[PDB]
């Protein structure tokens, strides 16, 4: 699903959920262990802004 | 200068007669001796200027960025004497051409005393700059960046030829120390307000101011190294240099006419700071660093007091060695990994544990450490413009927080955390790369123990 | 030396330098000895008071 | 497609050289590049130029400011005269307009 | 080693040891030990020194610089009378920071000195200080960067403008 | 003077001996960190010959040896300022640092960097004393960033791992945020007194200081974790545990306290001020001794003691009492420290668990860290004569009889009580009761290192405020006339927030079970301050910068308004001119229109 | 009481009524979606696991990223009433809004000085 199609210039580039990299599950066997990412996925357009020591997208208890 | 003009032109002869296996090191040797011989410079006096003949003269502020020209050319040789080795040997001698005649019209534009020299000198440097990221650049946007860089410039700077000239026939010189006591009031005109842009919209464009920064980011990530050094540690001070002189026969008009464009730096900055923390090319961002540090030497410029030039003058040479080192730093990670993609090889400290030091104390200047030169020109500049408005130190404030963000982003991001996997030519730092590293922070740190050298004239 | 015939290039281009900057000052001795501030009389074997 | 060659494999410096100092491939010219850099860069001038500027003869002029404002202070005080005044020029030699 | 007429000190006064105690005192001893073991080597070495000094004697100067005419005096535009009188103004521009540097000096070393007392015993200088600051601040402030002798004269002009017409209407 | 200015120099440049033979001159490899705790306990002898002749007869002096810089009418000189608080302070930091170092030399042991590990923590107090000698504001600047930087790579020590990468970078952002502070007071103080020094600030004694002042508060804000600044502190326990102890005695933390004591000539006329200080501290004091109350990490509850602690001095600046303040400072560095020398004691020994829902039981496996802790415990909550009793009391006398913000007040009074429950969950949880450790024992305080490290700081614990305030000179008067019950607060409220604590600790046996509170989510999860804040600052902070920065405005509209759209024009133009059909007919043509054009438009042939 | 999410808290994975209605048509999706996760494992791992291979196993995926990040932007940009708005909204306020902050503070501190009712008693250096 690309970015709405507006000036702003995302192009085909898909658009993924909005959730940092630390909610992905930290057991599997990732081929980037600290980003958990897998070779080939495609990465979110803010993957910089969602590594594990920025924004956290978490479930909170309260 | 003639002294340093003429050993600067027989480093071609060397470096065309040199044996073919010999050219770095006979090229790299004896403009190490040329730099030795410019700390003579540092003859100034308490008011007069050093003023050599009537083509030449050197100041405080001149002399400071004559001696970080020299000292660059050799760094430059270091720098560049591996990626071009392939290269066959007329194309390496024609290389290191381009830069030693890059430094003879450097020499010459710091000294230039007539204001139309000075613009020719000005002017001429942009020809070796452009041979070397078009001819020499990696990839295929070096052609459009060489475009921009070449239109941008000459953009601002036909209309400051235009000015220059009106200049002299109003007063009769372009003199340097002629218009120092001949300079006239500048009074509320239409006339004077284009006058005023046309004098100082090519060293805004230079500099460069945001708004007119967008040529610069694509100039770096399509240079070679050695341009990359050149372009960011002097290129860039060619527009400060000039607006120091040029807004002595200004006045009174900057009182007014600067307000934009200390509105555009002062909220430039912060926006170029920010955009920092979202890069994800190494060099984009240390050039973006760039333009928030030189967004801090136009408000100073602009502001004119003794201590904003102070400040000024000290950025300049500060920011010099500091972005000439990350330059450096980022590419010894390209020769191994062959990408400027910041995320793409982490945890570096892990493989490489000297160059992580390097990385440290490069990212330290960056931040302005105390009691670094680049944090003394910073505060220097900070204390002026509060007195300007004490508005501007919230300013101020907030793009220092943001500055330590990005440079300990930039190291925590390639130097920390887990090594990636799959990259495994990470060989050990090379003696080569050591020393430029070195050679270009220790310099920048022995200036702490003196630092009235490069505070300028108005010291 | 053919090997090392190459390395007097720059030095010898430093003195010349320095030569034709020593030339230039000969060409602007129009006050010396003259300014209010440093006008004197000359030592008696003293030709000029600078060169 | 066309006749091009292929990319070549960057080469490491190491395999051939293992003392290489990463200047060139051939040992003795790297050892000399080495050599070069090492003593016109740091023996002489990061150390003689750091003794060169620590001292420069009164840079500007500082030292010589605080030893004559030493002897105008001490004369002024000894007769009883201000330490400065607001005027820098003699108001006798200013002719002001109307 | 110092003019202490430029750099005044008020006579130390030294309190003489009463103890009220049998207790020996440490620093009675520390001082001797320091005396005994750090200053009489240094003392020596020193003295070796000075000694060396003295076989080589040679003297510098303090330069002089004559007088010449002020910019108020220099014809427009006359480069050559106002370059002279451009270049004294700034020397003396030099000399008027250093001595209001002395005077801080001084105000400083009495804030220490006079401890708790400071604010009644230093009013002398604080009022030297307050002085020198205000002359200087009409001297030079609000020139700019690129000042000049003409530009304070400029300004002298305008405050002298200034006091002339309300000295009129009074 | 000879031996005082002499020796006061040799302690500092004592301390640099270490960092200097890193340049492998006579470097002995095998036993780095022994050779750099030798030097700080020479440093300690050193040290105290200058504060013994200070005791004496009140010696203070300054120092300027080495003119750095003049510009223009600024002389900026290294200058040591050896003064009550310098004096006082650096023998506490060294002695501390000291115990510090001898237990690193065992936590440490078998860390492959211990060389560089002690390198860094000795650099961590060298910039400390640069801070605390310091007499111009500019080099107060490079000891208050210097600390900051150390304490950056002492928090990520561990930099493999993300979330000591984190936590080091926050506390440069919370730190850098309060030295905006720090520079508003540098640039007030130049335009409006001329000078950095302390004396000229002093001297001149501006009456409108409410700008500098509240700089200088915003400064203290940040380095000492007071509310709104604060979530970084408790964030640093990411580091090794010697760091834990050395950031939360003898350095980083206090030197905020430590900056608005150094200025108290200012604030003491300032009204205005005291009172921000005092409710800044007040809340501070209250809110992290409530966040403590449900902290199950045993670093993080020590951490959440120090910010409460800290709070607590920043009221004592807020009513005025500048020296009472400093002497908490010197009495906290001893059981402080010996606190987290403790909790890394059993963290060891349970191989490096640090939930105290996992302790209990060791009362008698650890009988000596049982004893550190009891003492460190019983120093922190008041109990009479010993070295935290010696500040505290005082200051809640001072607080109790002195004109102030009636809040403030209670806020203080109700953390004193909830210091005495926080203590008490540490003990009930790590000492008492039944083991919940694994089953393989390795159970073990018998190294001498270990030992006699925390012995001393033992020995401080008990007798340190006894002697510093028996021999420090009077410089206020201090109240002691008061009705029983406002002289006996402090004691009282201890003692039933110990009751209270344990009705609360015996509960948890009972075989029933409880669903929370809102209270008990609000304490546990630190008042939602860092999870509201550190997730919409940072996400809207980094949104502005790739959305509307970069793109929009860097890589668009910027682009669009000149090279892009001018560049077209061209292109359309050149077609215009260009787009002949090469036709004799047609050109000629158009010479007889500019002909005509040119009479009877132009008048060209007139 | 039930959990709201919000864009700085998502939903938990087992409070997701979509979690547990999981269909055949749901199933042969996270089926798809293993086989090209498998497949792109695979065609690392022959590279990662190759004893002869020294360098960087380009990665597309990170190449487009970086590509889209920069220049892909200006060409699918269009100016219409969004992307105008938004341009002069963060593009012209900001300059406008703080020119005359400071020009009104800049007034202000002017007229004081030149009528000398502000305090510039020691203040001697700019
Ligand atoms: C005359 C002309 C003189 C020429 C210049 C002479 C000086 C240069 C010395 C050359 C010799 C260097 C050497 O051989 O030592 C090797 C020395 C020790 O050997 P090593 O353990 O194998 O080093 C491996 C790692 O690189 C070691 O990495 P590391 O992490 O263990 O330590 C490296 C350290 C970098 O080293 C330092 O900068 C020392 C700490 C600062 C003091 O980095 C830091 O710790 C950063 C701390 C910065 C914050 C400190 C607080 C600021 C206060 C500022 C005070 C200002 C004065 C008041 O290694 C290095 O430090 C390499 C860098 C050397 C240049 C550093 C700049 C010095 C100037
Ligand atoms: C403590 C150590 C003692 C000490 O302070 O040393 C004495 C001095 C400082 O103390 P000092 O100022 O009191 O001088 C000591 C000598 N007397 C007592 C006579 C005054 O150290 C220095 O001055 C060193 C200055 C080094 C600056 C030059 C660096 C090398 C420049 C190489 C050029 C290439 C780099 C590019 C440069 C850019 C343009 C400038
Ligand atoms: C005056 C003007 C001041 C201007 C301030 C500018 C601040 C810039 C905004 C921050 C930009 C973010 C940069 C990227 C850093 C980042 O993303 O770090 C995220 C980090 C997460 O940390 P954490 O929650 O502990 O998670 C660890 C376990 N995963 O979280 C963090 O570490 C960042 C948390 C800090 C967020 C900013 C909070 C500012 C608080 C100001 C209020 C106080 C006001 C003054 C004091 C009150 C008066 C006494
Ligand atoms: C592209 C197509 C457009 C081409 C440019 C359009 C022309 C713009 C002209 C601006 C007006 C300048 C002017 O005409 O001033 C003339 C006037 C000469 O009169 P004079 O008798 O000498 O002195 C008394 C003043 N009436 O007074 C003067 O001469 C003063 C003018 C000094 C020289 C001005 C130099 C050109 C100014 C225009 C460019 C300024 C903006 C630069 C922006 C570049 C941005 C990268
Ligand atoms: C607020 C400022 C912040 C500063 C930031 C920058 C930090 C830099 C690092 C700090 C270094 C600490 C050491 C400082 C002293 C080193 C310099 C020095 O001692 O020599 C200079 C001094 C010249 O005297 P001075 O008038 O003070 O200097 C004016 C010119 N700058 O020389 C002398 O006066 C005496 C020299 C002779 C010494 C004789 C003793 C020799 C002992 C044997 C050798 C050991
Ligand atoms: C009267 C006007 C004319 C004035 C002429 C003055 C200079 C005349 C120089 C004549 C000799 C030139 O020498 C000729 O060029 C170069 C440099 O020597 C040599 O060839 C060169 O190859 C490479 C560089 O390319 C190097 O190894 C080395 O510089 C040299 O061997 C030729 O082998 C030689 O034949
Ligand atoms: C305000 C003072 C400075 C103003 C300077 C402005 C003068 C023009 C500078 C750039 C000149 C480059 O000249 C020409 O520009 C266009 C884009 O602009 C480039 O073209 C590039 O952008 C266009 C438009 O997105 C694309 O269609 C094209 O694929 C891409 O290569 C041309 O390849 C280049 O030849
Ligand atoms: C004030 C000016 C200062 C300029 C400083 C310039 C430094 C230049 C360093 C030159 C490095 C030495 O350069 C090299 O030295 C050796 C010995 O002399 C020469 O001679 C060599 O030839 C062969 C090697 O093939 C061997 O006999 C032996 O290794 C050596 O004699 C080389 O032919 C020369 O290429
Ligand atoms: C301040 C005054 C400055 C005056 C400077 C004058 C600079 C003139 C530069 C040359 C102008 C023509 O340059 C030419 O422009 C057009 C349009 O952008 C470019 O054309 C390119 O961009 C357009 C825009 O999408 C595409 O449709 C086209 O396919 C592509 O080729 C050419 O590639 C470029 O060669």
């Amino acid at each position: 699903e690309p970015y709405p199609d507006d000036g702003t210039g995302y192009g085909d580039y898909p658009k993924l959920p909005d959730r940092s990299q630390q909610e992905r599950d930290p057991w599997y066997d990732w081929d980037h262990p600290d980003l958990r990412l897998n070779w080939g996925e495609p990465m979110h357009w803010d993957l910089d802004m969602y590594i594990r020591n920025r924004v956290d997208t978490s479930p909170t208890p309260v | 200068m003639l002294k340093y003009i003429i050993p600067t032109i027989m480093l071609m002869p060397l470096t065309w007669l040199s044996k073919n296996n010999m050219i770095w090191v006979n090229s790299t040797a004896h403009s190490l001796l040329i730099s030795f011989t410019s700390l003579l410079l540092m003859n100034q006096f308490g008011d007069n200027s050093l003023n050599f003949s009537l083509l030449f003269f050197s100041d405080s502020l001149s002399t400071p960025l004559l001696i970080l020209t020299m000292w660059l050319l050799p760094l430059m040789l270091m720098a560049s004497q591996h990626h071009l080795s392939k290269e066959n040997l007329t194309r390496k001698k024609l290389f290191i051409t381009m830069l030693i005649s890059l430094q003879l019209f450097l020499i010459m534009t710091f000294t230039a005393m007539e204001l139309i020299l000075f613009y020719i000198l000005f002017e001429a440097t942009l020809v070796p700059t452009l041979i070397i990221i078009t001819r020499w650049g990696n990839q295929t946007e070096r052609l459009n960046a060489g475009l921009y860089f070449l239109f941008y410039t000459l953009a601002g700077s036909l209309p400051l030829l235009v000015a220059l000239i009106y200049i002299q026939n109003t007063v009769g010189s372009l003199n340097f120390l002629m218009l120092q006591y001949w300079v006239q009031p500048v009074h509320n005109s239409w006339s004077n307000v284009f006058m005023w842009l046309a004098c100082m919209m090519a060293f805004m464009v230079k500099m460069p101011l945001y708004g007119l920064h967008l040529w610069l980011p694509k100039a770096h990530v399509e240079a070679p190294i050695a341009g990359s050094m050149v372009l960011a540690a002097v290129l860039l001070k060619l527009g400060g240099y000039g607006m120091l002189r040029i807004t002595l026969i200004l006045n009174p008009m900057t009182d007014f006419m600067a307000y934009p464009f200390i509105m555009l730096s002062l909220w430039g900055m912060i926006m170029t700071s920010s955009i920092c923390l979202r890069q994800t090319d190494l060099k984009s961002l240390i050039a973006y660093s760039s333009v928030s540090h030189m967004a801090l030497v136009i408000v100073a410029i602009l502001i004119q007091t003794p201590w904003s030039y102070m400040g000024a003058t000290a950025l300049m040479i500060a920011h010099g060695l500091t972005s000439s080192m990350l330059f450096c730093l980022a590419n010894s990670n390209y020769e191994r990994i062959h990408s400027r993609t910041m995320i793409l090889a982490r945890g570096l400290q892990t493989l490489l544990p000297l160059m992580a030091t390097w990385w440290l104390l490069a990212s330290l200047t960056n931040l302005a450490l105390p009691p670094t030169i680049n944090l003394i020109g910073e505060l220097f500049v900070v204390m002026s413009t509060f007195s300007w408005s004490n508005i501007t130190i919230i300013l101020m404030g907030v793009n220092m927080v943001i500055t330590a963000l990005y440079s300990l982003y930039m190291l925590i991001m390639t130097q920390r955390g887990k090594y990636t996997y799959h990259i495994n030519n990470i060989s050990p730092s090379f003696t080569r790369e050591n020393a430029l590293m070195s050679l270009h922070i220790l310099p920048l740190l022995l200036l702490t123990l003196n630092p009235k050298i490069i505070l300028g004239p108005l010291y | 030396v053919r090997d090392h015939w190459v390395h007097v290039l720059v030095p010898m281009g430093f003195v010349f330098g320095y030569y034709l900057d020593r030339k230039n000052d000969e060409k602007l001795t129009a006050f010396r000895n003259k300014s209010l501030l440093y006008k004197r009389e000359l030592k008696p074997n003293e030709e000029v008071t600078w060169k | 497609r066309w006749q091009e060659d292929p990319e070549p494999e960057d080469e490491n410096l190491y395999e051939k050289n293992p003392d290489s100092h990463g200047y060139d491939k051939d040992p003795a010219v790297d050892i000399w590049n080495m050599r070069v850099v090492f003593f016109f860069g740091f023996s002489i001038v990061l150390v003689l130029g750091s003794t060169f500027v620590a001292y420069l003869p009164d840079y500007r002029m500082q030292e010589w400011a605080r030893r004559e404002a030493e002897r105008l202070v001490k004369y002024r005080e000894a007769h009883g005269l201000p330490i400065m005044e607001s005027n820098c020029f003699d108001p006798s030699k200013i002719q002001l307009p109307e | 080693s110092w003019d202490k007429d430029v750099y005044p000190e008020p006579p130390r006064r030294t309190p003489a040891p009463s103890p009220q105690t049998s207790l020996p005192n440490p620093i009675t001893y520390l001082t001797k030990a320091f005396d005994l073991l750090v200053d009489r080597p240094v003392t020596l070495v020193r003295e070796f020194i000075e000694r060396q000094h003295a076989k080589n004697k040679y003297y510098y100067y303090h330069r002089e610089f004559r007088r010449v005419p002020d910019i108020t005096e220099c014809q427009e535009k006359d480069v050559l009378c106002m370059f002279e009188a451009e270049m004294q103004w700034r020397r003396d521009y030099k000399v008027d920071q250093e001595i209001v540097n002395i005077i801080q000096e001084r105000l400083k070393a009495c804030q220490q000195r006079e401890g708790e007392s400071h604010r009644q015993n230093c009013a002398k200088e604080l009022e030297q200080f307050t002085q020198v600051v205000k002359a200087y601040q009409d001297r030079y402030h609000d020139l700019g960067a690129h000042y000049s002798a003409r530009k304070c004269l400029a300004k002298q002009k305008q405050r002298m403008l200034a006091e002339r017409k309300a000295a009129k209407e009074a | 003077m000879n031996m005082f200015s002499s020796l006061s120099l040799v302690t500092l440049l004592l301390l640099t001996m270490p960092i200097m033979m890193m340049s492998f001159n006579t470097y002995k490899p095998s036993n780095y960190p022994l050779y750099v705790k030798t030097a700080i306990s020479y440093a300690f002898i050193t040290s105290m010959i200058p504060t013994m002749m200070f005791i004496h007869s009140g010696q203070e002096l300054i120092i300027s040896n080495w003119h750095w810089l003049t510009i223009q009418t600024l002389k900026l000189s290294l200058s040591f300022k050896m003064d009550y608080f310098s004096m006082m302070f650096i023998p506490v930091a060294l002695f501390v640092t000291w115990s510090i170092m001898e237990f690193s030399m065992w936590y440490m042991y078998s860390d492959p960097n211990i060389n560089k590990f002690f390198k860094y923590l000795l650099l961590f107090l060298i910039t400390m004393l640069i801070l605390v000698t310091a007499n111009n504001l500019f080099q107060l600047f490079i000891g208050w960033e210097g600390v900051g930087i150390m304490s950056f790579l002492l928090i990520g020590w561990w930099y493999g791992r993300a979330d000591a990468n984190t936590a080091a970078l926050q506390a440069i952002l919370y730190n850098r945020i309060g030295d905006i502070g720090f520079i508003l007071a540098m640039a007030w103080f130049l335009t409006n007194l001329n000078t950095w020094d302390l004396q000229q600030i002093f001297m001149l004694n501006p009456s409108d200081s409410n700008m500098p002042l509240i700089g200088l508060a915003l400064a203290a804000t940040g380095k000492s974790a007071q509310f709104g600044l604060h979530p970084w502190l408790p964030s640093a326990m990411e580091g090794p545990t010697p760091v834990s102890a050395l950031l939360h005695s003898s350095t980083m933390v206090v030197a905020g306290i430590f900056l608005l004591i150094r200025f108290y000539p200012l604030t003491e006329n300032n009204k205005y001020i005291q009172s921000i200080t005092l409710c800044l501290g007040a809340i501070t004091t209250l809110f992290t001794a409530m966040c403590a109350l449900t902290q199950n990490d045993i670093k993080k509850i020590i951490a959440f003691s120090t910010s409460s602690q800290l709070g607590l001095m920043m009221v004592t600046i807020g009513i005025n009492q500048p020296y009472l303040a400093f002497l908490h400072i010197c009495t906290h560095a001893f059981f402080k420290a010996m606190l987290f020398m403790c909790s890394g004691s059993i963290i060891h020994s349970l191989n490096d668990e640090q939930d105290i829902r996992k302790m209990g039981g060791l009362f008698k496996a650890m009988p000596f860290t049982t004893t550190a802790l009891i003492v460190g415990s019983l120093a922190l909550t008041g109990m009479p004569f010993l070295t935290g009793f010696y500040s505290k009391d005082l200051i809640i006398e001072a607080a109790n009889t002195s004109y102030t913000n009636a809040w403030a007040l209670l806020m203080t009074l109700i953390a004193t009580s909830f210091t005495a429950i926080y203590s008490t969950r540490i003990i009930f949880f790590a000492l008492l009761g039944q083991p919940r450790f694994p089953t393989l024992v390795n159970i073990n305080e018998n190294n001498p290192l270990l030992i006699n490290s925390i012995k001393r700081l033992l020995i401080g614990s008990l007798f340190a405020g006894y002697i510093i305030s028996n021999n420090i000179p009077p410089t206020t008067i201090p109240q002691m006339t008061m009705p029983y019950y406002l002289k006996t607060t402090a004691l009282i409220v201890t003692i039933l927030g110990f009751i209270l604590a344990l009705e609360i600790s015996n509960m948890t046996k009972n075989l029933k079970y409880h669903y929370p509170s809102n209270a008990f989510k609000f304490s546990t999860l630190l008042g939602y301050f860092p999870t509201i804040m550190h997730r919409l600052a940072p996400y809207m902070n980094l949104s502005m910068s790739q959305k509307s920065a970069s793109s929009l405005l860097d890589l668009i509209w910027l682009e669009a308004i000149l090279p892009k759209t001018i560049s077209l024009a061209q292109m359309k133009a050149s077609t215009l001119v260009t787009n002949q059909k090469g036709l004799i007919k047609l050109y000629f043509l158009s010479f007889l229109i500019t002909i005509l054009i040119s009479m009877i438009l132009f008048n060209f042939h007139e | 009481p039930k959990y709201e999410a919000s864009r700085l808290s998502s939903l938990p994975t087992t409070l997701d009524p979509a979690e547990y209605d999981i269909s055949s048509e749901t199933r042969k999706a996270q089926a798809e979606r293993l086989a090209i996760r498998s497949r792109l494992k695979r065609e690392y791992q022959l590279q990662y696991y190759d004893p002869s291979r020294r360098g960087v196993i380009e990665d597309p995926a990170l190449v487009r990223w970086t590509y889209a990040r920069s220049a892909n932007i200006y060409p699918n940009f269009r100016p219409n009433t969004k992307t105008s708005l938004l341009g002069a909204l963060f593009g012209i306020g900001p300059l406008v809004f703080w020119y005359y902050v400071f020009k009104t503070d800049r007034d202000r501190k002017e007229k004081l000085i030149q009528e000398g009712k502000l305090d510039r008693t020691f203040n001697i250096s700019y």
